[PDB]
């Protein structure tokens, strides 16, 4: 109605829309951050995947359990979510691929397990529930590697006593940082000479697996938290955006009861200098 | 108010609660929109010391009893002074904002802090 | 220019012609879901099947709409404009060249097809014969040319 | 018919039917006025274009417009332009509408454009403000809407 | 080790059972399960589209 | 070195009216005779309240918030009296006496607005009048910052040519890091997080803003 | 206008047209006419014009028009410059932005109609 | 609308569509600034309830048949008040809120969308 609490709300958007326009500036430096996280941890894995192809090719011999494949009814997941909000469709559109893929195992009739990081994914499947093999929340903005053991651990054994049958882990991959891809990804199936070796190769190749499975789940981990920058970047440019029209609106609200309010005082200034 | 009549200690006092409230003035909002975590650590202690501010501006009266159903109380300036600089300089800062509200003097708020 | 979303008229189709009250009934629900989808087309290709072609429906309508000043068309050639538009013959062609296809839709029907196109400017009938004509020059007209 | 798609598919216009063209400055009004104009060269509906308030040039630019495609014969085309006075700016509506009224009695059809209805209720509200009547919303006198 | 090249690949904690069993129990005893569902609810799909073509009235 | 003119608020709106004009022929006399001499109208606002009190009194005709049609002439001819005047004017005013030197008068009106209104019509004329203006704001006031001046929107049309050459030479520069303060000034609690140039920028802009702030009764 | 009738092309710079309406409505306001909307004189856009309507291009010569606009309180949809805009043909926006780069003339060739 | 003239259950219903129309109403900036992926569970269920209420008042008239083709509808009393209750109580939240736009009966609306 009236100027003065058009005048405020102006005041009030235009106050929310200065701090959105700074922290699309905090998410673009977390964005780099976690990059930079996201690319040391790689020359670890390319080494740890090229000792595997080869020992698995020089020694014939043994057969490790995850290296092969059974086809019984069960799958597991692992599903990498974040902890806080302002994120447009990073994780609607993970969940959304992840019912898609597992409507394909029940309508079959086989079991699933689930294992969660993050609250949201738990929040998901506490509001709906999922039944939860092993979950964990509260990792920060740098997550280490050592708090993921005992999750993806359980993970493992339930695969190593028959449970499980597939592996795999729904995460946002960094396409570009306007993109973030919602996959779904295979996780527990994977010149001429050859290494001594100084135990025996069998414990070797059952202790380097295990490391291949936590670095491959630990990289998903800090490339979802890239993606969860990245897509509060495109949240907080869109919330100053429509805050602005919003502000342009009530600008033109604000004219009409100016322009209004002046008519009015001018009219009871002519009709009281009149009846004088 | 100026720093040769009533010193130089009552106006940086003052000057600093009129700080602490146009800071928190302009904080309303964002509070209001996005939540309290969202903010940095020195917004954080300073919305939190302007509530206490805020509520320790409150007196009841000896003429307002028909209205509160509490006594009244005087306080002196050195006790406005003492206690306004306390809650300013974070000596207060473990104190729940609820003691602060119709106390008087700042030891009826410590007081009133073990009764909540 | 025309906001179709509150644009409208109190007789409507009581003083149109036959053909055109016959033709138009699908361009305002076309520029109804094109609305809203509009600011969609930066990432409609994640997009389910339904959603995506009531989109490129409505960016054809849309493409349709545009029209130069002190061009006149007739009874006949926002027919077939309107017939191209709402029988599904813009869905193999882009948006870019929606109606510039439809300048030469145009000019195929006034050198090949001249009697029914005076035959529809005589009061704005519509029946199976020029139904069945309409839609035989523009199957021809989408194979040969 | 006026000649364009969007028009003649969506918002249809009759004969008898009063229709408003509502919009900003410079968005094309004229345009769409003038072109329903000239689509009637052919159709047997006699032509009035009144123009309110314009300037003389727009007005000579819209007439060798009309006699460029071939319109100006069957237009009969009443000028108040931006420097006349307020009441022939007011009062030529209702000229014109008399000239089109000549064809509605005689059992012929006519179509009468008011390029601005706006200018029309500005020059009303300057005549009524003169006489010293007592305004409402906007300044306007209280008869506007019977204007 | 390789002939012209060394790598060794190494760890941010110590590997022993009795530090990695009790980060398998905590991540056992930390899966909150507030009601046992069957898995086969058509309700994350009636909440996720509703809430996929309410994220793009924003943008 | 002052003249006071006095016009208090009991006394008559004739002599409230007037005042201006008298403290503007005393501030003139040292204008013609080759001297320089500066006036301040404390409040100009007031002195078109007692115009309008005088206008409305007489039965003349009102307008916009019941002010005369003359009251942008009652602020034009008082304001275009502060003027400089050529060597030729001084030489011609005292019959030779006076050679070789300029004359000039100098105003500094105040308006005072109603919660930052600027486009009400006193303050509208009195802006289109004078050569430019010195915004002061309530919530810089309330900030710490004493003179409370909003450097964004205040301006002089004279500029540097009313300036001595190291003033001229060194402002420049504190200029820019206002501006950069101002476009910067959001970041400064998330400030850990930005890039190094733009952290340098906005260091150097906080210590420009807390320089600008200065005592009353100390001028330098 | 003479120069125009000697069969040459004139331009005519008028300084702002935001003080002839001004000046219009103090006129206005002497005479004791009743005022219309926001203030204004009765006769607004009459007056406008009469001004207006001479500077035209005519069969011996032209008068072109350059006027500086000001607008009341960044408002648009005020009934000067909304008067003053129906006669306009063309803008030019001048620009702080460009002239800091050194670009001169500093003309927004974004901000910058023309209806030609 | 008084308990004493139409009865407790045809009042109840009103004030509770009432009520989740006003609450509705209350979230508009924010829904607008955020987005409503921001809001608790039970708002984005009054939300889309209050979504569906606003579809479901609609209705094609017969007097308005000429502007749509749509053929209109007289909906009794008591199907006004059942509909409306289900609505309320969580008996359609598996619907889609376009089949509760231009029926008639909530009956429409089950048919509506299977389509
Ligand atoms: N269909 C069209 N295609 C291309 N340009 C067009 C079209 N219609 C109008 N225009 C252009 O739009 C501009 C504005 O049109 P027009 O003068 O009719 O607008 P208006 O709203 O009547 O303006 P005015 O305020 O002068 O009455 C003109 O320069 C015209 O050439």
């Amino acid at each position: 109605a009236g100027a003065k609490e058009i005048r405020s709300k102006i005041a009030s958007i235009k106050s929310t829309q200065k701090i959105t326009n700074a922290m699309e500036k905090v998410a673009v430096s977390k964005m780099r951050k976690a990059q930079m996280r996201m690319a040391a941890g790689r020359p670890y894995a390319e080494r740890i995947r090229q000792v595997i192809g080869h020992l698995a090719n020089a020694n014939p011999e043994y057969r490790h359990p995850f290296m092969v494949e059974r086809e019984v009814k069960r799958v597991g997941y692992i599903v990498v979510s974040s902890d806080r909000g302002l994120c447009g469709g990073l994780n609607i559109n993970l969940f959304k691929s992840l019912v898609k893929d597992m409507s394909g195992y029940r309508e079959q009739g086989a079991e699933i397990d689930l294992c969660v990081i993050g609250s949201k994914g738990a929040s998901f499947f506490r509001s709906f529930g999922g039944n939860v093999v092993a979950a964990i929340s509260h990792l920060g903005e740098e997550p280490s590697i050592n708090d993921l053991i005992g999750s993806v651990k359980v993970m493992l054994d339930a695969y190593l006593e028959g449970r499980i049958d597939r592996l795999f882990v729904v995460s946002n991959k960094f396409v570009n940082t306007m993109t973030q891809k919602p996959t779904v990804e295979q996780l527990i199936p994977l010149h001429h000479w050859d290494y001594l070796y100084e135990p025996d190769a069998k414990s070797l190749l059952d202790g380097l697996l295990v490391r291949y499975v936590e670095s491959q789940v630990y990289q998903a981990v800090v490339e979802n938290n890239a993606c969860e920058q990245a897509a509060r970047m495109i949240a907080m440019k869109n919330a100053t955006d429509n805050a602005g029209e919003l502000i342009s609106d009530l600008q033109l609200i604000y004219n009409k009861a100016r322009q209004a309010a002046i008519t009015q005082e001018i009219s009871e200034i002519v009709g009281g200098a009149a009846a004088v | 108010l100026d720093p040769l009549v009533i010193g130089q200690d009552h106006y940086d006092t003052a000057r600093g609660v009129q700080y602490v409230l146009q800071r928190y003035k302009e904080l309303k909002d964002i509070i209001a929109i996005l939540g309290m975590d969202e903010l940095s650590e020195a917004d954080k202690l300073l919305v939190a010391r302007a509530r206490k501010i805020q509520r320790f501006l409150s007196q009841p009266f000896f003429v307002a009893e028909v209205f509160t159903g509490s006594p009244g109380k005087y306080v002196s300036l050195k006790d406005t002074i003492a206690g306004f600089k306390g809650i300013l300089n974070g000596d207060y800062d473990h104190l729940p904002e609820q003691a602060f509200y119709m106390v008087g003097g700042i030891e009826e708020a410590v007081e009133k802090a073990k009764k909540l | 220019a025309v906001n179709a979303g509150i644009s409208v008229s109190r007789v409507g189709g009581a003083a149109q012609t036959k053909i055109i009250k016959k033709l138009s009934g699908g361009i305002r629900t076309a520029l109804a879901q094109y609305r809203e989808l509009a600011a969609f087309a930066q990432f409609a290709s994640d997009l389910d099947e339904a959603t995506r072609k009531q989109l490129e429906h409505g960016q054809r309508v849309t493409e349709l709409m545009k029209q130069k000043q002190y061009a006149p068309m007739s009874i006949a050639e926002m027919s077939l404009s309107l017939y191209a538009a709402e029988r599904g013959f813009l869905q193999d062609v882009e948006i870019a060249k929606v109606g510039s296809f439809e300048q030469a839709l145009i000019s195929y029907f006034q050198r090949e097809h001249a009697a029914l196109l005076a035959k529809i400017n005589e009061k704005g009938d519509f029946n199976d014969e020029i139904d069945a004509g309409i839609k035989a020059g523009i199957e021809k007209f989408k194979a040969t040319q | 018919q006026t000649g364009y798609k969007s028009v003649d598919a969506m918002i249809p216009v009759g004969r008898g039917q009063r229709e408003l063209i509502i919009g900003d400055r410079q968005i094309g009004k004229t345009a769409l006025a003038v072109d329903a104009i000239i689509n009637q060269k052919d159709s047997g509906i006699k032509c009035v274009y009144v123009a309110i308030g314009q300037k003389q040039s727009t007005i000579a630019n819209v007439v060798r417009k009309l006699e460029e495609n071939g319109a100006l014969a069957n237009t009969i085309v009443v000028a108040a332009s931006a420097s006349e006075s307020a009441a022939l700016q007011y009062l030529a509506p209702y000229s014109g509408c008399t000239m089109g009224e000549y064809f509605r009695d005689r059992g012929e059809d006519a179509l009468i454009v008011y390029d601005d209805l706006s200018k029309q209720a500005v020059a009303y509200r300057q005549i009524s403000l003169l006489l010293r009547r007592p305004p409402g919303r906007e300044a306007y006198p209280g008869d506007v809407f019977y204007l | 080790v390789q002939p012209n090249m060394v790598k060794v690949l190494a760890d941010t904690v110590v590997r022993a059972g009795d530090l990695d069993e009790a980060a398998a129990q905590e991540a056992l005893k930390a899966a909150e399960k507030a009601l046992q569902g069957k898995g086969a609810e058509f309700d994350y799909s009636a909440a996720a589209a509703r809430l996929a073509e309410a994220a793009a009235q924003l943008r | 070195n002052t003249i006071v003119v006095a016009a208090s608020a009991s006394e008559s709106a004739a002599l409230q009216y007037l005042a201006p004009y008298s403290g503007c022929t005393m501030g003139e006399y040292f204008r013609d005779r080759g001297e320089d001499a500066l006036i301040v109208y404390d409040d100009l606002s007031k002195q078109a309240v007692a115009y309008r009190q005088i206008s409305l009194l007489l039965r003349r005709p009102p307008g916009r918030e019941a002010y005369p049609g003359d009251v942008f002439y009652l602020h034009s001819r008082l304001l275009e009296r502060a003027s400089r005047v050529s060597e030729e004017y001084v030489e011609k005013f005292t019959n030779g006496a006076v050679t070789g030197k300029t004359g000039s008068l100098t105003a500094l009106p105040i308006i005072e607005t109603q919660a930052g209104d600027v486009s009400a019509f006193v303050p509208t004329n009195v802006i289109s009048i004078t050569d430019g203006q010195i915004f002061l704001e309530s919530a810089m006031f309330n900030s710490g910052i004493r003179p409370a001046v909003n450097a964004g929107i205040s301006v002089s049309r004279v500029g540097g040519a009313a300036q001595t050459k190291i003033i001229k030479k060194l402002s420049g520069g504190i200029r820019t890091a206002l501006a950069q303060y101002r476009e910067l000034a959001a970041f400064a609690q998330f400030a850990s997080d930005l890039d190094e140039a733009t952290r340098k920028q906005l260091e150097h802009g906080q210590r420009v803003t807390e320089l600008m702030k200065q005592k009353q009764y100390a001028p330098m | 206008e003479k120069f125009r009738d000697e069969g040459r092309d004139v331009l005519l710079f008028i300084d702002n047209i935001y003080r002839y309406t001004l000046a219009g409505t103090e006129v206005s306001a002497l005479l004791g006419r009743m005022p219309s909307a926001v203030g204004y004189q009765p006769t607004l856009a009459e007056e406008m014009g009469v001004l207006q309507e001479r500077i035209t291009s005519t069969k011996k010569g032209s008068i072109t028009s350059i006027q500086a606009v000001y607008v009341p309180a960044d408002d648009l949809t005020d009934p000067s410059p909304a008067t003053t805009f129906a006669h306009l043909d063309a803008t030019v926006v001048l620009s702080r932005d460009i002239a800091s780069l050194g670009i001169y003339p500093a003309v927004d060739p974004l901000d910058s109609t023309s209806r030609q």
